[PDB]
RNA sequence: GGAGGUCAACAUCAAGAACUGUGGGCCUUUGCCUAUAGAACUUAUAACGAACAUGGUUCUUGCCUUUUACCAGAAC
RNA sequence: GUAUGUAUUUAUUUUUAGAUACUAACAC
């Protein structure tokens, strides 16, 4: 309210500043139809985002609010949006109310207004499935922190918690020491989508620590959709949750069914 | 050309342009001819590329 | 809610039928009932 | 003919409160999100002036088989996700009625063409030892909140605030082990 | 007949020079409009176009005020302008009509192009859209006619 | 109301040397005979165009390893 | 002066002489 509701959204990036198209020289000559490169294959192309968002600093009201649009600006989620208050889509982190508005249409398509596909994706890629509600993000390529080795995993854990923590209401988080991955889980599908598009290709530590000014040379961290949990514990936990929720909606079924007669 | 006539097509009354200009997607103006030649060259070159 | 159904004029240049694409399909054969096949050697092989 | 003739299947929910609606019909639209075959597409807008636009995703066949709504993909009657209604039904009886679906391509491209009608369809600084949404929610209403940490593998972790934390000390402990962290 | 000074073109009438500077400020701006200032976003592109349309409108409005309001110029200067494409004959003619005095363009009144019915919301008085807005209390979602950049051609606003 | 428009839609443009409507009589509506009114555009060294291109099938050739691309005549 | 084919995973998913020889876009 005092933070977001009143203060109108502020342009993240001047339009002249936005990255050019035509990513650089992955190949010999440029190609006009598809936008890629021609012959040969340069070392695989991926790079950290020059940009990031600042939830309380940037986010503010926009035109969609008055126009009552449902869907959130992804260029905001990337903090790359150049339209500022003129933008057609909402700038702010998803809350429970707005998910309340989306609730009918969240089934087929993500919070950004993009249709979901059926099968996920070979590598668990960009957008999810409309078969399975998946609230759990896989965080990987933790070398987005670059090569700094840390006193403990509480560095990784703590830092990640403080990263995603802003983006939405977190149900749980587990970093794994052995294989480098975080698993982060939210209340709502919406926050999961939004956070995934927000934190993909990002860096870490402090606005200035050590190698900070070289951050832009890093690879950036994969945020992908996460598979199930093989251990028996959380599997019980899911089975139970599904049970009690099934039970919960049986109440609706018998209330409107009772109204049916 | 005198020996083998053709005797054209009634119902030909429909032309490409009369059908084309009808839609939202085409707009009409005047312009210098040489400029239309140059535009059409750039059009073509983009098409074949 | 009733409805009113309305065609949209295509941009003549763009492909009409955006989704018509040659693809091959194996259809199932759905057999609901069976058609009885209803008809009415020894030394013969030595001939045949 | 074959593709047009079956009329669309739309819920009453997503189709909105408007009395009369104008919807567009494109005779070859995108393929299904499911079968991957062409079909006829329908726009519409709930409101006349609503900015958002509704686009039927799946076929008529691929819908009818599953008995769902083309815009929603929720059950045609109960307004339920498909992966649920078959779980409720599966609760009655014992183990069955899961909808087995079509990997590869012409597995699915094949499958949509049979008239089966589907399995589902036929019936229709304080350290605290011994989720996070609940803790942050309860502690959120009684005072100032800054961060929480829990490691469910350790079943215990911090709760940090920016006096008000002592206001929390009224109800915090045993509700729960809560002390003042180092 | 053409904008160009081609030898066939008859020289300017009398009253021309006085208004030549005012017209040149328009021309020199249209040069800057079509220079191809690149933009990635759609919104920015059709904004660029909106510039051109609005400039054209302003010029023809200038001349229309000269001849049909102040009568500050001769008929012959006027007709010579129209024949030299400094003005839009058809557009002016719409301005002379009763209801259209402030009009955008000639696209905005096209009945055929628009999907159902006609005449951009660009033509509907704010007075009303505020009212149908009032029924919903959603305020009003309209800002710019996609063809033009208009907000309320309608001659009440 | 008059003049127009490098505006649109809908009609019509190759045939008993050829159109349409209407009145009357016979057969039993069609059709035949008789009476009457009006016929824009296109036609006699024949045709909407005082102009002149291409394609398909089928034959006959011509180049000539074969296919596209072709040679030059005909019919549809 | 060989079509053509196969593979190209980097970013960490929860518990002592030589004879018989084979072949060589290398020399009529
Ligand atoms: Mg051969
Ligand atoms: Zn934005
Ligand atoms: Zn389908
Ligand atoms: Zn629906
Ligand atoms: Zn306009
Ligand atoms: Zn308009
Ligand atoms: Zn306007």
């Amino acid at each position: 309210m005092t933070s977001w509701r009143d203060k109108s959204a502020k342009v993240q990036v001047k339009e002249s500043e936005l990255p050019s198209s035509i990513p650089a020289q992955t190949g010999l000559t440029f190609n006009i139809w598809y936008n890629k490169w021609s012959q040969g294959f340069a070392g695989n192309t991926r790079f950290v985002s020059p940009f990031a968002l600042q939830p309380q600093l940037h986010s503010g009201k926009t035109r969609g609010d008055n126009d009552g649009q449902l869907f959130f600006c992804l260029f905001f989620a990337k903090g790359m949006c150049c339209l500022g208050p003129k933008c057609e889509y909402l700038h702010h982190i998803p809350d429970e109310e707005d998910i309340g508005k989306l609730a009918l249409r969240t089934e087929v398509l993500d919070c950004f207004g993009r249709e979901k596909f059926a099968d996920y994706r070979e590598d668990m890629g960009g957008i999810g499935s409309f078969r399975k509600k998946n609230k759990t993000l896989y965080v990987g390529g933790i070398d987005g922190a670059l090569n700094s080795k840390h006193l403990k995993p509480a560095q990784i854990e703590s830092r990640i918690r403080f990263v995603f923590s802003r983006l939405g209401d977190i149900d749980r988080i587990r970093y794994v020491e052995s294989k480098n991955c975080g698993f982060v889980k939210f209340k709502y599908q919406a926050n999961a989508e939004f956070a995934k598009e927000a934190m993909s290709n990002q860096t870490l530590l402090l606005p200035s620590d050590k190698e900070w000014d070289d951050r832009r040379e890093g690879t950036g961290l994969l945020v992908k959709w996460a598979n199930e949990d093989p251990d028996p514990a959380a599997q019980k936990r899911l089975q139970e949750e599904l049970k009690l929720e099934s039970l919960n909606m049986m109440v609706h079924l018998i209330n409107n069914n009772t109204n049916s007669a | 050309n005198e020996l083998h006539p053709t005797l054209p097509t009634n119902h030909n009354k429909t032309k490409l342009l009369k059908s084309l200009k009808n839609t939202k997607y085409f707009q009409q103006t005047t312009i210098d001819w040489v400029e239309a030649g140059l535009q059409l060259c750039r059009q073509g070159h983009n098409m074949l590329n | 809610h009733h409805i009113e159904v309305v065609s949209k004029q295509m941009d003549p240049l763009l492909p009409r039928f955006v989704g018509k694409k040659a693809r091959k399909v194996v259809a199932p054969t759905e057999n609901d009932e069976v058609v009885p096949v209803l008809h009415m050697g020894e030394a013969d092989p030595n001939e045949w | 003919d074959e593709i047009n003739e079956p009329p669309p299947n739309i819920c009453e929910q997503c189709l909105g409160d408007e009395a009369n609606i104008r919807m567009t019909k494109i005779p070859q639209g995108s393929e299904c999100k499911i079968c991957t075959l062409p079909f006829t597409l329908y726009h519409f807008k709930t409101s006349k002036r609503s900015n958002n636009i509704i686009k039927t995703l799946i076929c008529v066949r691929c819908a009818t088989q599953r008995n769902i709504c083309q815009c929603c993909m929720l059950d045609s009657r109960w307004h339920i996700p498909i992966q649920l209604r078959d779980h409720l039904i599966s609760l009655v009886n014992e183990e069955n009625v899961m909808t087995e679906e079509a990997k590869n391509d012409m597995m699915k491209r094949f499958l949509s063409l049979k008239n089966v009608k589907l399995g589902g369809a036929q019936i229709t600084i304080d350290a605290s030892i011994p989720s996070q949404l609940l803790g942050i929610k309860k502690w959120k209403d009684g005072n100032s909140l800054s961060l929480i940490v829990n490691h469910k593998a350790k079943c215990g972790g911090l709760r940090f605030q920016s006096s008000e934390t002592l206001v929390t000390p009224k109800g915090l402990k045993r509700g729960l082990i809560d002390r003042f962290r180092i | 007949m053409p904008r160009i000074k081609t030898r066939r073109s008859k020289p300017a009438p009398d009253g021309f020079e006085k208004i030549k500077p005012t017209l040149t400020d328009f021309e020199i701006q249209l040069r800057d409009a079509q220079k191809d200032k690149s933009s990635k976003l759609a919104a920015k592109s059709n904004e660029q176009l909106w510039e051109i349309m609005q400039l054209h409108h302003q010029r023809s409005r200038y001349i229309y005020t000269l001849y049909y309001k102040r009568k500050a110029i001769s008929k012959d200067l006027y007709d010579w302008l129209i024949k030299e494409k400094y003005a839009d004959k058809l557009l002016i003619a719409k301005w002379r009509k009763t209801g259209y005095e402030k009009l955008c363009c000639l696209r905005c009144i096209q009945k055929n192009e628009t999907n159902n019915g006609s005449t951009c919301i660009c033509r509907v008085p704010r007075a009303q859209l505020e009212e149908e807005a009032r029924k919903k209390g959603t305020q009003v979602s309209f800002h710019q006619c996609v063809h033009c950049g208009c907000r309320g051609c309608a001659s009440t606003d």
